């Protein structure tokens, strides 16, 4: 009865092992902080009950006497995935399995 | 004369 | 004189 569905059955079970690394292997969210900057990592420790985030950037003096800021930056960034075409292919496969089996 | 004076990134 | 210094990544 399933004999001629085993290979949508692979596929599924490949799908759904490709989503489960996807989970484990990437980070949802970080912090992150661009430019020449010091942080001390026993600061960082306070990152999740800090209010302010204060970033003072590396002033270059010139030999000639200039002065110029570097560029700092910092914001959060988090991983994504095509939710919409994975989920109609494996909703796809569902349907056929079904089909094809009455 | 002054010289370069690295940044610092501190949350308080 | 200050030399190229190569930049960090760093993940703490």
């Amino acid at each position: 009865d399933y004999e001629k569905v085993i290979t949508l059955i692979d596929l599924y079970d490949n799908a759904e092992s490709d989503t489960a690394n996807y989970m484990s292997d990437l980070n949802d969210a970080m912090l992150l902080i661009k430019g020449n900057l010091n942080l001390d990592p026993v600061e960082v420790r306070k990152q999740k009950e800090a209010n302010v985030l204060f970033l003072e950037p590396t002033v270059y003096v010139d030999a000639e006497g200039r002065e110029t800021e570097g560029s700092v930056d910092g914001g959060y960034i988090y991983k994504q995935y095509d939710v919409q075409g994975t989920e109609a292919y494996k909703d796809r496969l569902n349907s056929d399995i079904h089909m094809f089996t009455n | 004369r002054t010289r370069t004076k690295k940044g610092r990134a501190v949350f308080f």
